[PDB]
C-alpha cells in the first residue's frame, strides 16, 4: 500500500530553518517592484507587492486583463498577462520572495538573548555585529600561519597580514563572512574535540557553558539544520490579502504597516543591485548594506535596534514578529480569542416559575438565532416554498413561524454564561422557554453557582449547533446534571434567600397558636386546617406521618407513628420523597440545615428524586415566604435600653488611662493599646447586650402567665434562618458599630458611639468613609488578583487527565483529622470521604477487615469507620500515582457533580485549577498572597534550617560570619559539616542527637528542604496543611485532592544523580524517567539504572516546561520560544489541549478522548 | 554604536577634504585613463569593420543614426560624409601589411578617435573584445592543460618556445622530438592539442591580430578602464559630504536619511561622469544639481504607498502654496474652489487630484479603549458571499433543475442551451438553430411557450420567491 | 449567473446599473419622524425637499 500525497488529516507538525530553495518552493514569483497598485484604476502593478501574476485575481474566477471571464475557464494562464483563473481566496495563500544582493543576519538568530549565531561559532555578540557592519575584518579558515579561525583584525592589521601571507589566509568582512564561516564549520569535529576539553578540566564556571554549547550543538546535528540558514539568501514576501490594500469610506485606503516595511526593504535592495553595477566604491556600496540590513531587521522584527517609525505617523510601525506577539504570546486563542456565531446576551430576570432544567428565553432573541434551523424546518414540512420564501416569512413575522419555533426549541438546549467564568459552572445548559419580552429569566437555584446578582448584570447565550453538542450539553453542562460544586460534594443548588426564609417560617414554633394540641390523620388535613383559617402555620401539634427507610436491602421499609411536630412541618412533610426519614424535616430548618436534606436526599434516592424535590423546595419557600408577610421596619431593630450606660461606663475607663497618663504613671504606647482595648471590650458588650435582647424578647403566654422563645422580630428571622444578614452587620444596625481606623492602618482610640438606626455626625461618617473606600478598593483589586492565581494554576495543570484505571500501587498517604490545637478543627470523616483506602484497615482487634483494600468511601462506609473508633486511614492520592503521563481514576477519587468515581477522560487539571480559583474571591502572614507564595514554593526571608542528615552533631571552627556545625553519624561517615551564620539564634542542642530533618533553629522551613530531607508524602502534606489553613480560616471548603494535584504538577521534574544512559545532572520528567529506569530493570543492560532526587518547582516555573511548543507559544514569550525550538527541529505532536484548542481540534479530553486514543494507536503502528 | 546613520558618517569621515587644485589632478587623471581606453578601442581592426557594417545598415534603412553615434568631435549629410572618411582611411591601411604599415594603422586610429560612440555601442565593442579574450584564454589554458598536467611537461620549458609564435608547429611538433624528459610524453594528448588550435588561429584571421597582439591591446584597456574607475571614485569619495549637506534640506519629505543621502550620491556618481574640468565651473556647484536631481526625482517615485506620476506630484506642492498663503490672507482658508481660480487646469479636478493624492491609513491605528482593537479589525470583508445567501444558490439550481423536467426534453434542451445553465458559455439562437437542424424562427417559438409554461402558475409558484 | 439569468427571462425585469443603499429603520426600533436636514455640497443643485 502507498502512503499519499495529497490532502490527507494531518498529525503533529515539525518547524525547522529554511533554506534559500525551501523558501523559493513556497514562492510562486518574485516581487521585484515597491509599486502597489496602479494609481487611477487601482488594479494591481504586476511584479508588486500586489501582483495579480505572483499572487492572485483580484475578483474571483476572473483574468486580470478580463479577457477571460467565464466561470467556465479555470486551468487558464492568460496569455497576456498571466493570471491563472481562480477564486481570490488564492491570494491569501500564495507567497512570494525576493533575492536578496548581499547576505543578510536574521535579527532572531542574532539578537535572540542566547544569541544563537554567536554560542554556535563560540563567538562574541559585539564582535559579530562590529562585522557585520563592516567595522572590522574577520578571519576565516586561517590555515598555519599567523592567526585564529575565529580571530578579528583591523584596517591596519589586515593589510599588514596580507603582504606576509597573500594565500593560505582568508579573511572577509560582513555578512557574507559570518555565512563563510557557518559553512566552513565542521560539527562533528568541534563535538568531539569539545567532549575530551569537557573531562580535562574540572570546574563549575567552565564546564556549565561547555554542557549548555554542546547540547545545542549535537541537537543542530540531529536537526538537520544547517548553520549558513540563519543568513538569509532569499526572503519569503507574505501574501496580499494578509496585509490588505482595502478601500475605505469617503475614497480613503488603509493599508497594514508591514507594506510600509516591505516597500523599504525593495527599494534598499534594488538600489544595491543597481550599486553593483554601477561599480560604486566601497563606503557607499558598504552603507547600502547596512541600510538593507537594517531593513530587513526591521521588517522582521522591529524595536530590537532603531524602531523605524511608520510613513507620516509618529507611532512605530508594527513588524511581523509584532504580528504573532502580544499580550500574552499569541492573540489567537488568549483572552481575546475570536467572536462566535450564534450568540447574543442581554439583562436578565428572575423568572420563578421555572423549573430548574429550563430558561426563559427572550421570544426575538430566539428567533434570530435559530434562524438557519427555522428556515429548514419550515420547508421540511411545506410551509414554505424555498428558503427564500421561509426567509420572508420570518422577516414578516408571519403568525404561523411561531409554532414551528416550538419545535425547534423544544428539545433544543442553550448555553447560558456569565461575565467572570470561574469553575465550570460558570456555563450551564439549559432547556428554552419561549418567553414574551427582551429580558432573560434564570432558575433562582442556578444564582448561586454563577454568583449572578440581578442588579442589572447581563448574560450571553449561546446555540449548540452540531448534534454531539446538544448530546454533550444535555449529559455534561446541563443544569440538573451538576448539582454539586466540584470543590466539594456540598450541594452549590443550595436554597439562597427568599426560599429559605419560608421555610424558616414555616417550619418554626411559638409557644401558642390556633390549634394547638390538636391531632390529624395526616399531612392533606394538615393543609386543609391551615389554609382554610383554622389553625395557624406554627403550633405544636401530634399527627400520624408515615415514613420510609430503605434501611433493608435495596429495599424501602415503612413505618407509621405518632410524631410531636408543628403544623407547617406537617405540611411540608408532602415534597420529602419516600426514603427519607421525619427526623429531617421536624427541626427548625434554618439555611444550614436546609442543605444537609438535600445532600442525604441526594446520597440515598439519587439524582432524578434530589431534582424534583428541589424543585418542589423552591417553589414552596417562594410561596410561603410571601403569605409569611414578612417586612422590615424602622422599629424592627431594637436598641439595648442599657446602651447609653456601657458607652458611659466604658467612657470612665478611657478617663481613668488617660489620668494615669498624665502623672505618667503609664507610657505613652501602653496608654494607646489600653484605651483601645476597653472601647473594644464595650463593643463585645454592646453586642451580646442587643444580641440577647433582640434574640428572646418574644415574651408570650400560654395557659399560664409567661414564656419566653425566640423572637419572631422580622431582622432576627433574616439572621437566624441563614437567609441573609450576620451577627456583625445587625450589630452595626442596632448596637454601635465598631472602632474604625484612619488610613495609615492604625485604629482611632474613640470609636463609632452610634450606630445607623440613630443617626451619625459629621466626624463618625468621615471616618467611617476609609474603611469603606479601602473595602471596595481591595476586592476591586483582589478580585483581579485572584483570576491571576487561577490563570498560572491552570496553565501548570491542565494537560493532566484521568487515564489509565488503576495504576495498582498500594502507595498513598496518612489521612488523619487536622487536629489543631483544640479540639478537631475538622475531621476524619471529611479528610477521606469520597476517597480511595490504600490498603485494608482493621478493627481494634484483627483479621477483621472492615473496609478491604481499595474501596469507595462513601456515606456509609465512612459512617463505619466512625462506628469503630479507627482515628487514622491511610488513602491513595493523586500525588503517588504510579500511573506515567496522567492520574489513574483508582487514584483519584469519586469527586464530581455526581457521586460515582471519576469517569475515565475527565480532565482534573481544569477542574483542580478552578476548584481552587473560584474561591479565591472571598480571601484577604495570611491570605491570597500567602496561597500564591505556598504553589510558587519561595523560600521564606529567615528560613529555619533542618539537620542534613541523623546522628550527633557538634560545633566546630569559629567566627568567621558561619561557625560550622559538624555531624557525626553512628555508623556512617561523618564528613557532613554546614556553614550557618551564628549570629541567627539557635534552638539544636549542642549536646544531643538530632534526626535528619530536625529543628536546627525556629522559623518556618523552606519545603525545598522538607521534600529533600523529610520526603515526598512530607511536603505534599505539609503544602495541602498550609494552604488548608489559609483557606479554612476564611471559611472555603475545598477538598484537598484539587491541592494534590496542583502539587503533583510541581514535583513533575527531577535531576537525575547516577549514570548509565542519560546525562549526570539533568533536570528532567519524572515520568518519562521512571518510565527510562522502570524498562532498565529488565532487558536492556542488566541494571544500569539511575537514581535521581525529586525536585520541587513553583507553579510559575513548572508551567515552563512542555513538550509541545505551540503551547508555550501561547502563554510564554513568543519570540524566544519559536527560536529555541526552531533551532533543534523540534516537532510538535500535540497530545496536549492548549495546543489541540490552536489549531482547531477535538480535545485530547472528555468526549474527544476516544479520538486521540483511537489515533494515537494507529500511530507508530502497522 | 550600531544606527547605521552613525557607521557613515564615521566612515567617511576619514576621507579628507580635496584642495581645489587636487580637484584638477584626479580629473586630468580621468582624461588619460579614458583616452587610453578610446586609443585602445581604435587599434582594434573589428572593432572598425564593425562600425562600418553598423553604418551599412544605416544607409540600408536597417537602423537609424541615433543608436549608432551621438556625433563626432562637432546632420544626416554630414553623417554621411564622415563615415566616408573612417571607410577611406581603413581600405588604405588594409592593404599595406604587406612593416611599414603601422605609420597608416596609426593614422586609422586618429580618424577613429573623432567617434563619440553611444554608450550601448561602446560597451558592446568592449564586450566583443573581453569576450574573443576569453576565447583566446580558453585555447591558452587548454594546451596548457593538455601538457603540463595531463602529460607531465613542466611550465618552466613550455613557454620557451611559446611566446612569439602560439600559432604554428614550431612548439608542438618540432619540440616533441628534442628527446629532453618532458619531449616523448606530448604524443598521447597530440590528437586532442592541434585540433583545438584551430580556434587559435582563426582568431588572429577575424580580429586580423595575431595572438600575440590580442593581449597587449586589451590589456591597456584593462588597465585604463581601472585608473578611470580609480579616480572616479576617489572623486566621489571626496564629495560625500557634499551630499549630506544637500540632503539635510530634504529630510521629512518622506523619505529616510540614509535613504536620501544614497539616492543624492548615485547623482554625485552621474556629476563625476559628465563632468569636464575644462570648462572651469567649480565642481560643487555643477554636482549640487545632479545630487539634487537625484534626491527629488527618487522622493516623487518611490516615497509613496501609491505611485503617482510626477506632473501629479508637482501640481499637488502648487497647491500647498497657495494654501499656505491664502491660509491668513483669506483669515479663514482658501474654498474648495477658490485656488482652482488660480490654478491652469479645468479647477473641478481640485477635487479628484485631492483625493488619489492622499495617503493611506496604517491599518494598525489603535481606536478606543487603548485596547488591542486596531483600526483594520473593523474592516470587513466585502467581496465574500454570506451563508443565508450561498443556501439559497445551491436550492435555486436544485429548483430549475427541478422545473426543467416538468417541460419536453427539447424545451429543456432549448433552454438549458439559451442559459448557461449546467453547460459552458451559452448559445445564440441561431447557433441553437444549427444544433437541432430546424432553425430560426421556430426555435424562438419554442423558447416562448417554454418561458410561457412557467408563467402560469403550477411551476410559477416556487421560481417566484426568489425575487423580494 | 446562468440560472439568476433564466429567473428575469422568465419575469422580465430589467436589473438596474445602481444597487440600493436607502437609509431604513433600525431592527425593531420605532418612533416618530421630528425632523429631517439635508446638508449639501456647496454647487450641488438642492433637489425639491432641501
Ligand atoms: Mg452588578
Ligand atoms: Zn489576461
Ligand atoms: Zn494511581
Amino acid at each position: 500500500l502507498k502512503a499519499q500525497t495529497k490532502t490527507e488529516e494531518f498529525d503533529a507538525i515539525k518547524i525547522a530553518l529554511a533554506s534559500p530553495d525551501m523558501i523559493r518552493s513556497w514562492s510562486f514569483g518574485e516581487v521585484k517592484k515597491p509599486e502597489t497598485i496602479n494609481y487611477r484604476t487601482f488594479k494591481p502593478e504586476r511584479d508588486g507587492l500586489f501582483c495579480a501574476r505572483i499572487f492572485g485575481p483580484v475578483k474571483d474566477y476572473e483574468c486580470l486583463c478580463g479577457k477571460y471571464k467565464r466561470l467556465k475557464h479555470r486551468g487558464v494562464i492568460c496569455e497576456k498577462c498571466g493570471v491563472e483563473v481562480t477564486q481570490t481566496k488564492v491570494r491569501r495563500e500564495r507567497m512570494g520572495h525576493i533575492e536578496l544582493a548581499s547576505p543578510t543576519a536574521h535579527i532572531w538568530f542574532l539578537k535572540s538573548l542566547p544569541s544563537r549565531i554567536g554560542l554556535l561559532l563560540d563567538m562574541p555578540l559585539r564582535d559579530i555585529e562590529r562585522v557585520l557592519y563592516f567595522e572590522s575584518y574577520v578571519v576565516i579558515e586561517g590555515g598555519m600561519t599567523n592567526l585564529e579561525r575565529q580571530q578579528i583584525l583591523t584596517e591596519e592589521q589586515y593589510l599588514d597580514a596580507l603582504e606576509e601571507f597573500g594565500d593560505e589566509f582568508d579573511a572577509k568582512m560582513g555578512a557574507e563572512a559570518i555565512q563563510a564561516l557557518l559553512k566552513s564549520m565542521d560539527l562533528e569535529q568541534e563535538c568531539e574535540q569539545l567532549r575530551e576539553e569537557l573531562n580535562e578540566t574540572n570546574s563549575e564556571t567552565k564546564r556549565k557553558k561547555l554542557t549548555k554549547r554542546i547540547k545545542l550543538l549535537e541537537a543542530f546535528v540531529q536537526s538537520g539544520n544547517k548553520p549558513e540558514w540563519m543568513i538569509l539568501t532569499v526572503l519569503p514576501v507574505l501574501p496580499p490579502d494578509l496585509r490588505p490594500l482595502v478601500p475605505l469610506d469617503g475614497g480613503r485606503f488603509a493599508t497594514s504597516d508591514l507594506n510600509d516595511l516591505y516597500r523599504r526593504v525593495i527599494n534598499r535592495n534594488n538600489r544595491l543591485k543597481r550599486l553593483l553595477d554601477l561599480a560604486a566604491p566601497d563606503i557607499i556600496v558598504r552603507n547600502e548594506k547596512r541600510m538593507l540590513q537594517e531593513a530587513v531587521d526591521a521588517l522582521l522584527d522591529n524595536g530590537r535596534r532603531g524602531r523605524a517609525i511608520t510613513g507620516s505617523n509618529k507611532r512605530p510601525l508594527k513588524s511581523l514578529a509584532d504580528m504573532i506577539k502580544g499580550k500574552q504570546g499569541r492573540f489567537r486563542q488568549n483572552l481575546l480569542g475570536k467572536r462566535v456565531d450564534y450568540s447574543g446576551r442581554s439583562v436578565i430576570t428572575v423568572g420563578p416559575y421555572l423549573r430548574l432544567h429550563q430558561c426563559g428565553l427572550p421570544k426575538k432573541m430566539a428567533l434570530e438565532l435559530f434562524k438557519p434551523f427555522i428556515y429548514g424546518k419550515l420547508e421540511l414540512r411545506g410551509l414554505a416554498t424555498t428558503i427564500k420564501a421561509a426567509k420572508k416569512m420570518v422577516e414578516r413575522e408571519e403568525a404561523v413561524v411561531w409554532d414551528i419555533l416550538d419545535e425547534v426549541i423544544r428539545e433544543h438546549p442553550v448555553l447560558l454564561n456569565r461575565a467572570p467564568t470561574l469553575h465550570r459552572l460558570g456555563i450551564q445548559a439549559f432547556e428554552p422557554v419561549l418567553i414574551e419580552g427582551k429580558a432573560i429569566q434564570l432558575h433562582p437555584l442556578v444564582c448561586a453557582a454563577y454568583n449572578a446578582d440581578f442588579d442589572g448584570d447581563q448574560m450571553a447565550v449561546h446555540v449548540p449547533l452540531t448534534l454531539e453538542a446538544q448530546l454533550e450539553a444535555r449529559a455534561l453542562m446541563m443544569s440538573t446534571n451538576n448539582i454539586l460544586s466540584p470543590a466539594n460534594g456540598e450541594p452549590i443548588i443550595v436554597p439562597s434567600q427568599d426560599v429559605v426564609l419560608g421555610l424558616y417560617y414555616m417550619t418554626r414554633d411559638c409557644v401558642n397558636a390556633k390549634g394547638e394540641g390538636m391531632v390529624l390523620t395526616g399531612p392533606k388535613e394538615a393543609e386543609r386546617l391551615y389554609r382554610s383559617g383554622l389553625a395557624s402555620l406554627h403550633a405544636r401539634v401530634k399527627v400520624r406521618i408515615t415514613e420510609y427507610e430503605k434501611d433493608a436491602n435495596g429495599e424501602l421499609v415503612a413505618k407509621t407513628s405518632l410524631k410531636d411536630t408543628t403544623v407547617g412541618r406537617a405540611i411540608l412533610w408532602m415534597i420529602v420523597p419516600k426514603g427519607l426519614p421525619y427526623s429531617i424535616v421536624n427541626q427548625a430548618l434554618g439555611k444550614k440545615a436546609i442543605s444537609k436534606m438535600l445532600n442525604t436526599c441526594y446520597r440515598i434516592l439519587g439524582l432524578k428524586p434530589t431534582v424534583i424535590f428541589a424543585d418542589q423546595i423552591m417553589y414552596t419557600g417562594f410561596a410561603y415566604a410571601a403569605r409569611s408577610g414578612a417586612s422590615v421596619g424602622i422599629d424592627d431593630m431594637v436598641i439595648p435600653e442599657k446602651k447609653h450606660e456601657i458607652i458611659s461606663e466604658a467612657e470612665a475607663e478611657v478617663a481613668e488611662i488617660q489620668e494615669q497618663f498624665q502623672s505618667g504613671l503609664v507610657t505613652a504606647g501602653e496608654r494607646y493599646n489600653k484605651v483601645i482595648d476597653i472601647w473594644a471590650a464595650a463593643n463585645d458588650r454592646v453586642s451580646k447586650a442587643m444580641m440577647d435582647n433582640l434574640q428572646t424578647e418574644t415574651v408570650i403566654n400560654r395557659d399560664g402567665q409567661e414564656e419566653k422563645q425566640v423572637s419572631f422580630n422580622s431582622i432576627y428571622m433574616m439572621a437566624d434562618s441563614g437567609a441573609r444578614g450576620s451577627a456583625a452587620q445587625i450589630r452595626q444596625l442596632a448596637g454601635m458599630r465598631g472602632l474604625m481606623a484612619k488610613p495609615d492602618g492604625s485604629i482611632i482610640e474613640t470609636p463609632i458611639t452610634a450606630n445607623f438606626r440613630e443617626g451619625l455626625n459629621v466626624l463618625q461618617y468621615f471616618i467611617s468613609t476609609h474603611g469603606a473606600r479601602k473595602g471596595l478598593a481591595d476586592t476591586a483589586l483582589k478580585t483581579a488578583n485572584s483570576g491571576y492565581l487561577t490563570r498560572r494554576l491552570v496553565d501548570v495543570a491542565q494537560d493532566l487527565v484521568v487515564t489509565e484505571d488503576d495504576c495498582g500501587t498500594h502507595e498513598g498517604i496518612m489521612m488523619t483529622p487536622v487536629i489543631e490545637g483544640g479540639d478537631v478543627k475538622e475531621p476524619l470523616r471529611d479528610r477521606v470521604l469520597g476517597r480511595v483506602t490504600a490498603e485494608d484497615v482493621l478493627k481494634p482487634g484483627t483479621a477483621d477487615i472492615l473496609v478491604p483494600r481499595n474501596t469507595l468511601l462513601h456515606e456509609q462506609w465512612c459512617d463505619l469507620l466512625e462506628e469503630n473508633s479507627v482515628d487514622a486511614v491511610k488513602v491513595r492520592s493523586v500525588v503517588s500515582c504510579d500511573t506515567d503521563f496522567g492520574v489513574c481514576a483508582h487514584c483519584y477519587g469519586r469527586d464530581l457533580a455526581r457521586g460515582h468515581i471519576i469517569n475515565k477522560g475527565e480532565a482534573i487539571g481544569v477542574i483542580a485549577a478552578q476548584s481552587i480559583g473560584e474561591p479565591g474571591t472571598q480571601l484577604t502572614t495570611g491570605g491570597l498572597p500567602r496561597v500564591a507564595d505556598l504553589f510558587e514554593a519561595r523560600r521564606p526571608k529567615e528560613p529555619a534550617i533542618l539537620a542534613e542528615i541523623s546522628g550527633i552533631v557538634s560545633f566546630g571552627k569559629e567566627t568567621k560570619g558561619k561557625r560550622r556545625l559538624v555531624i557525626t553519624p553512628v555508623d556512617g561517615s561523618d564528613p557532613y559539616e554546614e556553614m550557618i551564620p551564628k549570629w541567627r539564634q539557635l534552638n539544636v542542642f549542642e549536646g544531643e542527637r538530632v534526626e535528619r530533618g530536625d529543628v536546627i533553629s525556629d522559623g518556618p522551613e523552606a519545603p525545598h528542604d522538607i521534600l529533600r530531607l523529610r520526603g515526598v508524602h512530607a511536603v505534599t502534606r505539609y503544602i495541602v496543611n498550609e494552604v488548608q489553613d489559609v483557606y479554612r480560616l476564611q471559611g472555603v471548603k475545598i477538598n484537598d485532592k484539587h491541592i494534590e494535584v496542583i502539587v503533583r504538577q510541581m514535583l513533575r521534574k527531577a535531576t537525575i544523580v547516577n549514570a548509565g544512559s542519560s546525562d549526570f545532572l539533568e533536570g528532567e520528567q519524572v515520568e518519562y524517567s521512571r518510565v527510562k529506569i522502570a524498562n532498565r530493570e529488565l532487558e536492556a543492560n542488566g541494571k544500569v539504572g539511575a537514581t535521581y532526587s525529586r525536585d520541587l518547582l513553583g507553579i510559575t516555573k513548572a508551567s515552563l516546561a512542555t513538550e509541545s511548543f505551540i503551547s508555550a507559544a501561547s502563554f510564554q514569550e513568543t519570540t524566544r520560544v519559536l527560536t529555541e525550538a526552531a533551532v533543534a527541529g523540534k516537532r510538535d505532536e500535540l497530545r496536549g489541549l492548549k495546543e489541540n484548542v490552536i489549531v482547531g481540534r477535538l480535545i485530547p479530553a472528555g468526549t474527544g478522548y476516544a479520538y486521540h486514543q483511537d489515533r494515537m494507536r494507529r500511530r507508530a503502528a502497522g | 554604536t550600531t544606527d547605521p546613520v552613525r557607521m557613515y558618517m564615521r566612515e567617511m569621515g576619514t576621507v579628507e577634504l580635496l584642495t581645489r587644485e587636487g580637484e584638477i589632478d584626479i580629473a586630468k587623471r580621468i582624461e588619460d585613463g579614458i583616452n587610453q581606453v578610446q586609443c585602445s578601442v581604435a587599434e582594434y581592426p573589428e572593432a572598425i569593420t564593425y562600425l562600418l557594417e553598423q553604418y551599412d545598415r544605416v544607409e540600408a534603412e536597417e537602423a537609424r543614426l541615433s543608436d549608432l553615434i551621438t556625433g563626432f568631435v562637432d546632420d544626416p549629410e554630414l553623417a554621411r560624409e564622415k563615415f566616408a572618411e573612417l571607410r577611406a582611411q581603413y581600405v588604405v591601411t588594409r592593404d599595406t601589411i604587406k612593416a611599414t604599415a603601422q605609420e597608416e594603422i596609426l593614422k586609422l586610429s586618429e580618424v577613429f578617435k573623432q567617434f563619440r560612440l553611444v554608450p550601448k555601442q561602446f560597451d558592446y565593442l568592449v564586450n566583443s573584445m573581453r569576450v574573443m579574450m576569453d576565447r583566446v584564454r580558453t585555447q591558452e589554458r587548454l594546451i596548457m592543460k593538455l601538457c603540463v598536467e595531463q602529460c607531465k611537461m613542466p611550465k618552466k620549458n613550455f613557454i620557451t618556445l611559446f611566446t612569439g609564435n602560439e600559432t604554428s608547429d614550431t612548439w608542438f611538433n618540432a619540440a616533441i622530438a628534442m628527446n629532453k624528459p618532458w619531449s616523448e610524453k606530448l604524443h598521447d594528448v597530440s590528437e586532442e592539442v592541434h585540433r583545438a588550435l584551430q580556434k587559435l588561429q582563426q582568431i588572429e584571421e577575424e580580429t586580423g591580430l595575431t595572438i600575440e597582439q590580442v593581449k597587449d591591446i586589451n590589456r591597456r584597456m584593462s588597465i585604463g578602464e581601472a585608473k578611470a574607475r580609480r579616480a572616479k571614485k576617489e572623486m566621489v569619495e571626496a564629495n560625500l559630504r557634499l551630499v549630506i549637506s544637500i540632503a539635510k534640506k530634504y529630510t521629512n519629505r518622506g523619505l529616510q536619511f540614509l535613504d536620501l543621502i544614497q539616492e543624492g550620491n548615485i547623482g554625485l556618481m552621474k556629476a563625476v561622469d559628465k563632468f569636464e574640468y575644462r570648462r572651469g565651473y567649480k565642481f560643487s556647484t555643477y554636482a549640487t544639481w545632479w545630487i539634487r536631481q537625484a534626491i527629488t526625482r527618487s522622493i516623487a517615485d518611490q516615497a509613496r504607498t501609491i505611485r503617482i506620476p510626477v506632473h501629479m506630484i508637482e501640481t499637488i506642492n502648487k497647491l500647498n502654496r497657495i494654501s499656505r498663503q491664502m491660509l491668513q490672507e483669506m483669515g479663514r482658508e482658501p474654498t474648495p474652489e477658490e485656488l482652482a481660480e488660480r490654478m491652469l487646469m479645468p479647477e473641478d479636478k481640485i477635487r479628484k487630484v485631492l483625493k488619489i493624492a492622499k495617503e493611506p491609513i496604517s491599518m494598525e491605528t489603535p481606536i478606543g479603549d487603548d485596547e488591542d482593537s486596531h483600526l483594520g479589525d473593523f474592516i470587513e470583508d466585502t467581496t465574500l458571499e454570506l451563508p443565508l445567501d450561498s443556501a439559497t444558490t445551491e436550492s435555486l439550481r436544485a429548483a430549475t433543475h427541478d422545473v426543467l423536467a416538468g417541460l419536453t426534453a427539447r424545451e429543456a434542451k432549448v433552454l438549458r442551451m439559451r442559459f448557461g445553465i449546467d453547460m459552458n458559455t451559452d448559445y445564440t439562437l441561431e447557433e441553437v438553430g444549427k444544433q437541432f437542424d430546424v432553425t430560426r424562427e421556430r426555435i424562438r417559438q419554442i423558447e416562448a411557450k417554454a418561458l410561457r409554461k412557467l408563467r402560469h402558475p403550477s411551476r410559477s409558484e416556487v421560481l417566484r420567491s426568489f425575487l423580494d | 449567473t446562468p440560472e439568476e439569468k433564466l429567473l428575469r427571462a422568465i419575469f422580465g425585469e430589467k436589473a438596474s446599473d445602481v444597487k440600493d443603499s436607502s437609509l431604513r429603520v433600525p431592527n425593531g426600533v420605532s418612533g416618530t419622524v421630528i425632523d429631517v436636514q439635508v446638508f449639501t455640497r456647496d454647487g450641488v443643485e438642492k433637489d425639491k425637499r432641501a
